[PDB]
Formats: structure tokens, C-alpha cells, sequence
């Protein structure tokens, strides 16, 4: 039952990334202003905070298994801090422009950066973070990267050239490249993580979000109602709906199986920037981050 | 620069 309660929320400059702890409370969020907090949100006491850099923190994910954190900024750099000691791991210029996004391989010690500078890049931590493979293709920013839950070996990047990607880690080009008919770009790409359907989905600036099959390649819904540029848009990994938020300053829960939209919320944090669900469904967590903050609900 | 924000 869609019994949605706010578990913590705190105020901070604009949240740009976030990312949820597998085992512990915690949730990650790097800020527009350089610097990335973690927080347990079931205390509600901060367990470790870093000022990075002076340039917006775009991204960051726990690397759980390494007990890191890994964070990309304007600046033009990737970083990896210890989350138990605060020490900085590694620090390397990554692209010559903005990373706007980064994805954590599930098995394999890989990373992917997403970046103005129109490409992909994929670094291999075992190998001394040396550069392995640059994809090579899209024809704007590059605004969000994720692997395929179901097969990891391939993954997909949301770009403002109105195009998603699909590629296959050892290979050069594209495995397909999906025209969306988004045509103030793709902002975001997520995977429906479940083996029943082969599906995608992406968001927009010209306030559209599309799910595709990414067998067929046809669009099988476009879903309408937010009033400015929506931001992202994810699969919930166990419960049957949709979660986006957009500028207009709402996150928006839709019924995954009509595609209606079942609940808009708007929790007063300004703009709506970035999303992360609870890896394993705890609690049926999920957490946002907005212009004045951000806010860790339960939704069941 | 787009989505400078």
C-alpha cells in the first residue's frame, strides 16, 4: 500500500548527485557547491562530510565493496575517498570538460564516467584506474551512464543529442543507438532491473518521459504531466511504479502497468536534480536531491 | 553551457 512517510530531510546548497548505501542508513549527496555529505538518515546524524573540490560534485556512488566513495566534478576530476577514514584513495583528471555522471560495475572492478565531453569512459580500478576503453559517438553532453542490471556486460548513455546508446564493454561502437523524438535532449536513462520486460526509460527538457523495449526499439508509452524540465526518471526495483522529478519542483509517482500517475509531491526543496532507490528495497527507501536539499522518504 | 545549473 502506497503509505509514503518522510524519513529524513535536511537542508544544504543544491544536491546534484545521490546514492544509497547497500548495508548501512546511509545515503551520499554531493552539492553544487564542491562538497559531498553522508548522512545516516535514521539517526539523523552526519557519519562523514568532504569539501572536495570548489566546483559542482555532479556525481557520486558507493563503491561498497571497496568501502569507498567514488565523486566526479566540474573541475574535471574523478576522486575516491575511504567513507571509515576520510582518505583520499585516488585523484586523476578524467575528461578535459564537465562529468556529469558516473556507474559502478556490479561484479567487476569497473567504473564508468559520463562527460561534456561527448564521450563514455571506462576505468579499471584493479589496474591502477588506468583508462581501458573510450566510447566514441554521441554528438552532445553525455548526461547519464547505468549498466544493464540483467547484463552488465553492456550498458546505456542518455545524451542531449536526443539519443540513448547501448554499448557492449570490448566493443567500439554502439550496439544500437535509439532516437527518441526528445528533442531538447535525454537527460536520464534507467533500466527496468526485472527479467519480464525489456524495458528503458528516459526524461527530458521538453517534458516527456518515454519507456522503450529495447529489443524492438519502439516506444511503448510517453508519459505527460510534468511542467518543466523532468530530470530523471527510474524504475522502482520491487514495488510496480515510476518515480521522476523535474524543475517544476515535484517528484511524481506513476502506476508502472497504466502509466498514470498515482501521486505528486512536492516536498519544498525548489528544483528536483537527482534520485536513488534503496538497492535492496529496504523500507521501499527512496531519496532525492533539490536545490535546498534533499529528502529520503518510504513509500511503503 | 547548457544545464549549467
Amino acid at each position: 500500500k502506497l503509505d509514503i512517510k518522510k524519513t529524513f530531510s535536511n537542508r544544504s546548497d543544491r544536491v546534484k548527485g545521490i546514492d544509497f548505501h547497500p548495508t548501512e542508513p546511509w545515503v551520499l549527496t554531493t552539492l553544487y557547491s564542491g562538497r559531498v555529505e553522508i548522512w545516516n538518515y535514521e539517526t539523523q546524524v552526519e557519519v562523514r562530510s568532504i569539501q572536495v573540490t570548489e566546483t559542482p560534485v555532479r556525481a557520486g556512488k558507493f563503491i561498497a565493496r571497496k568501502n569507498w566513495i567514488i565523486v566526479g566534478s566540474d573541475d574535471f576530476r574523478i576522486r575516491v575517498f575511504n567513507y571509515n577514514t576520510g582518505e583520499k584513495v585516488v585523484d586523476f583528471e578524467a575528461h578535459p570538460d564537465y562529468i556529469r555522471s558516473i556507474a559502478v560495475h556490479p561484479t567487476k572492478p569497473y567504473v564508468l564516467s559520463g562527460s561534456d565531453d561527448l564521450t563514455v569512459k571506462l576505468w579499471n580500478w584493479e589496474n591502477n584506474w588506468a583508462l581501458e576503453q573510450t566510447f566514441e559517438g554521441h554528438e552532445h553532453f553525455v548526461m547519464c551512464v547505468a549498466f544493464n542490471p540483467k547484463d552488465p556486460s553492456t550498458f546505456a548513455s542518455g545524451c542531449l543529442d536526443r539519443t540513448v546508446k547501448v554499448w557492449s564493454l570490448g566493443q567500439s561502437t554502439p550496439n544500437f543507438t535509439l532516437t527518441t523524438g526528445q528533442e531538447r535532449g535525454v537527460n536520464y536513462v534507467d533500466y527496468y532491473p526485472l527479467p519480464d520486460k525489456p524495458y528503458m526509460i528516459t526524461a527530458s527538457d521538453d517534458l516527456t518521459i518515454k519507456i522503450w523495449d529495447y529489443q524492438t526499439k519502439s516506444c511503448v508509452a510517453t508519459l505527460e504531466g510534468h511542467m518543466s524540465n523532468v530530470s530523471f526518471a527510474v524504475f522502482h526495483p520491487t514495488l510496480p511504479i515510476i518515480i521522476s522529478g523535474s524543475e517544476d519542483g515535484t517528484l511524481k509517482i506513476w502506476n508502472s502497468s497504466t502509466y498514470k500517475v498515482e501521486k505528486t509531491l512536492n516536498v519544498g526543496l525548489e528544483r528536483s536534480w537527482c534520485i536513488a532507490t534503496h538497492p535492496t528495497g529496504r523500507k521501499n527507501y527512496i531519496a532525492s536531491g533539490f536545490d535546498n536539499g534533499f529528502t529520503v522518504l518510504s513509500l511503503g | 553551457k547548457s544545464h549549467q545549473e
